[PDB]
């Protein structure tokens, strides 16, 4: 937070992209090395370029570095939609702050077409039901951009009731998932004809439906 | 004039010692530039000065170094060693030397500047900047039209 990096950063597949980090007169601007670090969602950070533009092998010539004045700044070429990422700069510092500086962080978005969501509706568990208890598990993944609404209906009637959605995130291929619970008691899964969970993306809505069908 | 007798000191307290930072002789000063004209030795016992007035620094460091065991490189500060007195930025600097013995000696010969207070060597966690000092003769009504 020290460093500042943009907070967002965008592309389309096969552009040059740049991410800035500035600091002040101690971090960059007293001549201290910027070193950058990877960090694909869910994972730890990699070490992308040491000693302000040096590569550790294992990383593409597509990626480069560069220091000027109180600025340094990372340079892809060829941008891959591998890329998507967090993006953090790294300085020593000889301020109030400590030794080791970060920057704020930064979203590499790289571009995505739209996806339709993969919607499973899955319905209370029969052992979960022995346990008088009963959930409805609403679950998609796989799409993008990460922005769904969720609908819960009792046969043809939405009811507004009893609902724990989460919110998107992405996966590995970075399109993004959303989990959605339903909390009732047994006889009302029983007193119900068709339980109905609907997903609306993209002004397409895609709505799978379940029964109390023992078997 | 050139004489001898040009100048008059009427008392001690008109004897002025001057500090002048190694900045305003437009060198570089940032940490990695002003570190290499330190440099650790034995044999040398530290020597200290005083001075009575000195330039705004542009920067000053405030330094600890240890030996791999912890154990300070640097003199632990005398009594009379303060901060220096007016630092535009400051540089915390805090770490170890490998392989290092003696105390920190600026190659230059220039001085450590403190708050009045001149010296050979680095004092561990004093505000310091690079400088030397030079003697002059300004009266009461002098120091006063500009100090005010
Ligand atoms: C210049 O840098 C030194 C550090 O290299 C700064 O000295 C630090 O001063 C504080 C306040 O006196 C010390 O904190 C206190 O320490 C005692 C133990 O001695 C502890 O019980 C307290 O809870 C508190 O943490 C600190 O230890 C001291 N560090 C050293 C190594 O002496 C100094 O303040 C800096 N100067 C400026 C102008 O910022
Ligand atoms: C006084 O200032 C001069 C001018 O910078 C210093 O000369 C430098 O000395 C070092 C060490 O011998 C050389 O590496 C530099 O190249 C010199 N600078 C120039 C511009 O020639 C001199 O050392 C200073 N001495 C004191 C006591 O401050």
């Amino acid at each position: 937070s020290v460093l500042t990096q943009p907070p967002s950063v965008s592309g389309a597949p096969g552009q040059r992209v740049t991410i800035s980090c500035t600091g002040s007169s101690s971090n960059i601007g007293a001549g201290f090395d910027v070193h950058w670090y990877q960090q694909l969602p869910g994972t730890a950070p990699k070490l992308l370029i040491y000693d302000n533009n040096n590569r550790p092998s294992g990383v593409p010539d597509r990626f480069s570095g560069s220091k000027s004045g109180t600025s340094a700044s990372l340079a892809i070429t060829g941008l891959q939609a591998e890329d998507e990422a967090d993006y953090y700069c790294q300085s020593y510092d000889t301020s109030l702050s400590g030794p080791v500086v970060f920057g704020g962080g930064t979203k590499l978005t790289v571009l995505q077409p739209k996806a339709a969501p993969s919607v499973t509706l899955f319905p209370p568990s029969s052992e979960e039901l022995q346990a008088n208890k009963a959930t409805l598990v609403c679950l998609i993944s796989d799409f993008y951009p990460g922005a769904v609404t969720v609908a819960w209906k009792a046969d043809s009637s939405p009811i507004k009731a009893g609902v724990e959605t989460t919110t998107p995130s992405k996966q590995s291929n970075n399109k993004y998932a959303a989990s959605s619970y339903l909390s009732l008691t047994p006889e009302q899964w029983k007193s119900h004809r068709s339980y109905s969970c609907q997903v609306t993306h993209e002004g397409s809505t895609v709505e799978k439906t379940v029964a109390p069908t023992e078997c | 004039v050139d004489s001898v007798c040009s100048g008059t000191l009427q008392k001690t307290e008109d004897v002025h010692l001057m500090g002048f930072t190694l900045s305003g002789q437009k060198v570089a000063d940032s940490p990695l530039e002003a570190s290499k004209r330190w440099a650790f030795r034995t044999g040398v016992p530290p020597k200290n000065v005083e001075y009575t007035e000195g330039e705004e620094a542009k920067t000053c460091y405030n330094i600890s170094v240890t030996d791999p065991s912890g154990k300070s490189l640097l003199l632990d500060p005398p009594s009379n060693i303060r901060d220096y007195p007016k630092c535009k930025t400051v540089h915390h600097i805090q770490g170890q030397n490998p392989h290092a013995q003696g105390i920190a000696l600026h190659l230059w010969g220039a001085f450590f500047l403190y708050d009045r207070v001149a010296s050979t060597t680095m004092y561990r966690g004093k505000v310091f900047t690079e400088g030397n000092i030079a003697a002059m003769i300004v009266n009461k009504t002098v120091h006063r039209m500009i100090f005010s």
